[PDB]
């Protein structure tokens, strides 16, 4: 009769439209529930057999039920107790689903902060970021068509302040993201033609099973797979489809274990370059135990020139170009062409404003001694 | 009395 | 203090025909002129008694200019679609607002012309009536056009001239209906939510014009933190209505008063629940 | 492209008293775009003789509208307003309350 009771909802206070819920007040048996500002007629229809036990079942929730509820009890000596803490029963599904996006990257390492923004096409004055997970119920926190939050699975709702207990449809589940770092490799090389196909082997010697691939500067994962360690290393082959001008960039991969969901440390940056993105071609010539030095030139303004060898590639030689004879060139010293270098060579051109983009390959230079 | 001309954007 | 405004809206419907153009005119709530492109014969049709007394040349020139506005705004829909690189299958809305405000004396104090695209401000005419304000880089193009043609001079000429003059004329032809001040009929209602709490609601019905101030006071002290205040809604017969409710504990309900202020009131009113 | 969900008010023209004629009003304000369906419901059934004011928009470019029809209130007769809009993934039904 003295103390305030407890008021909660099962299975929760945020319910999808039509789904059942069960309000619950608990003090010693004569409870009385009410809505704060507008009387809820659905309460007066609950059987007294349930009201005596603090069970207020809602067989199928609708918009007339959402609101702020309180509960008090006690009578007939020092009767009234203070009202229970307010329970804001919410119904979802009123509007379209917003878009949850992590800025600037969904990959933070540990003990850090990330910014999660909730975008919409309807001008609302309220957005909330409910944090999902496992059987411990999700928590939530309040905020023209954008909301900014700063912190297992997040998802955001949108609501109009004229009906603060009728939220929008739930957004799509977003999952965020310090072991020994994996290894990144690509075959045949980091330079790839437009219609060509590429693949990225990623694995480490710390015993992971599932690997993921992330290009620096992109919303979500690009691929995901699994593997098997026994005591040493594991490996997963990523697969990028027909490449284009938009595929060039820096890539990193990560790995995880069979059951746990905490990932590794970032791999080393893998630079993927795309060729054939310029019309002005290049020219690989040779100036001359022979102390030789081949030259790579072009007509268009190329900031840097690359040099590659069929074979030993994954070792591009990038030099700064120079202006000479109304053309742009770069001399690559070979010195004595031993039996080891002894290769077919190609050279590319590149502008600094388009770093991960190259021109067409030069015609192959058969360089033997 | 409405304005005679509309603007051309 | 009065004013006169003209509104327009052009909505494109791809695959469903030519974009629709609607235009309307008000004196300070009061629609007196309506144009619809989806009507049988699109004309500038009257919507108030004090405007039907105008001759047929009036309606003839009004309909002519309004048709020119319709075609011009349809070309604007196509043009702005070109500015924003938008698909030809998307529906878009272009809104327009012109008007002039007359102070207590009767001389112009403010005039404006505004353009919106898809519910967002696009191009505004500044208060000096000689400069423009663009919202985005696409609106800068329309701004450069208005600066190249120097249409701010014709716009200022309408806002300072024709707008004020015809506002006076409309006010004199409609003095009995527009320059009236109907005070709100007021009463306070009581609604229990449960024991130990109640809802006091202060009503103001059938008043004109629309502006009104409803305030709740606990022992002569404003309570504008825990008050529901609905936006002024029309009754449907040219009048307006509004209420304001506050939640009070049972017993302390005589300490609350509703201070209501309205133009048509000879002096501000103070209300208290009577049961 | 800015979208705004409509805000609904279901009210009577004059104070409600059973038996005496009155006007049921559904004032729908603050929505964008303008395409919208509004229906007056009596006991859940659609009232057919429903009129509406001329479509206009507010200062913030959001449209507003007023629907109305003659009716005689009763102790048991219930009225509501069903508004469907692009912003609403589910039609909004606002009941008539004599105290609001």
């Amino acid at each position: 009769h003295l103390p305030k009771p407890t008021l909660w909802a099962e299975p929760g206070s945020v319910i999808t439209q039509g789904s059942p819920v069960t309000l619950r007040c608990q003090g010693t048996q004569e409870y009385r529930l009410y809505r704060e500002k507008k009387t809820a007629p659905w309460i007066t229809r609950i059987p007294q057999e349930l009201v005596k036990k603090g069970q207020f079942p809602i067989p199928s929730i609708t918009w007339e039920h959402a609101g702020r509820y309180r509960c008090y009890y006690g009578s007939d000596t020092a009767g009234r107790s203070e009202s229970s803490d307010p329970l804001e029963l919410v119904v979802t599904g009123a509007y379209i689903k917003p878009t949850l996006s992590a800025q600037p990257s969904p990959v933070v390492n540990s003990g850090g902060n990330v910014t999660l923004q909730c975008d919409s096409q309807v001008a609302f004055d309220g957005f909330i970021l409910c944090k999902e997970g496992e059987d411990e119920h999700p928590q939530c926190l309040n905020s023209s068509s954008r909301a900014i939050f700063s912190v297992w699975w997040y998802r955001c709702y949108a609501y109009d302040s004229n009906s603060p207990y009728e939220w929008s449809l739930p957004s799509d589940l977003l999952e965020l993201l310090v072991s020994k770092k994996p290894s990144l490799s690509v075959q045949p090389g980091p330079i790839v033609a437009p219609e060509e196909t590429l693949t990225l082997q990623c694995g480490s010697d710390a015993g992971y099973n599932r690997f993921v691939l992330y290009k620096d500067g992109e919303r979500d994962f690009l691929q995901l797979a699994g593997a098997q360690p026994q005591a040493g290393l594991s490996q997963a082959n990523f697969t990028l489809g027909p490449v284009s001008r938009s595929y060039g960039g820096q890539y990193r991969c990560y790995g995880a274990h069979n059951l746990s969901s905490e990932w590794s440390a970032p791999s080393d940056p893998l630079d993927i370059l795309i060729a054939g993105q310029f019309y002005d071609r290049v020219s690989l010539s040779v100036q001359p135990g022979e102390n030789v030095t081949l030259l790579c030139q072009s007509q268009g303004w190329m900031q840097t020139f690359l040099l590659t060898k069929e074979g030993a590639a994954d070792d591009p030689w990038r030099l700064r170009s120079t202006y000479q004879s109304q053309k742009y060139q770069a001399e690559f010293p070979m010195g004595p062409v031993t039996s080891a270098h002894a290769g077919t060579y190609r050279c590319y051109g590149s502008q600094s404003s388009k770093p991960y983009l190259l021109t067409h390959p030069s015609d192959p230079l058969e360089l033997h001694h | 009395r409405i304005i005679p001309r509309h603007l051309q954007l | 203090s009065h004013s006169m405004r003209y509104f327009s809206a052009a909505v494109s419907r791809p695959g469903r025909g030519e974009p629709r153009f609607i235009a309307m005119g008000y004196v300070d709530d009061t629609q007196f002129v309506r144009f619809d492109s989806d009507s049988a014969s699109p004309r500038m049709e009257p919507r108030a008694p004090w405007v039907e007394q105008e001759g047929p040349e009036y309606w003839e020139e009004e309909t002519r200019n309004t048709k020119a506005h319709a075609q011009t705004d349809r070309m604007n829909l196509q043009t702005l679609r070109g500015y924003y690189n938008q698909s030809e299958a998307s529906s878009h809305t272009l809104q327009w607002m012109i008007g002039c405000d007359l102070g207590s004396d009767g001389r112009l104090i403010r005039g404006y012309e505004r353009y919106a695209y898809d519910g967002k401000d696009y191009l505004a005419l500044n208060e000096d009536l000689r400069s423009w304000t663009a919202a985005d880089t696409a609106a800068q193009i329309s701004k450069r056009k208005c600066e190249a043609a120097n249409v701010a001079e014709q716009r200022r000429a309408y806002l300072e001239g024709t707008c004020v003059e015809w506002l006076h004329r409309y006010l004199e032809n409609g003095k009995e209906m527009l320059q009236r001040a109907d005070p709100p009929k007021t009463h306070v209602t009581h609604h229990p939510v449960f024991d130990y709490e109640a809802t006091l609601r202060c009503w103001a019905l059938g008043f004109y014009p629309a502006e009104i101030i409803l305030t709740w006071q606990r022992d002569g002290e404003d309570q504008t933190q825990d008050v529901e205040l609905v936006e002024t809604r029309p009754a449907g017969d040219g009048t307006f209505q509004k209420w304001a409710a506050v939640v009070v504990p049972s017993g302390e309900e005589q300490r609350y008063t509703c201070h209501v202020q309205h133009e048509g009131l000879p002096e501000p009113l103070m209300l208290r629940w009577k049961q | 492209m800015i979208q705004r969900t409509p805000k609904i008010q279901v009210y009577s023209r004059h104070p409600a008293e059973n038996g005496k004629s009155n006007f049921l009003n559904c004032y729908v304000s603050g929505f964008h775009p303008s395409d919208i369906e509004v229906d007056l419901l009596k006991n859940g059934e659609r009232i057919e003789k429903v009129e509406h004011s001329d479509l206009s928009f507010s200062k913030d470019w959001s449209f507003y509208l007023l629907y109305y029809t003659e009716f005689t209130p009763t102790e048991k007769d219930e009225y509501a307003c069903r508004v469907n809009h692009v912003t609403l993934s589910q039609p909004k039904i606002v009941k008539w309350d004599r105290d609001m």
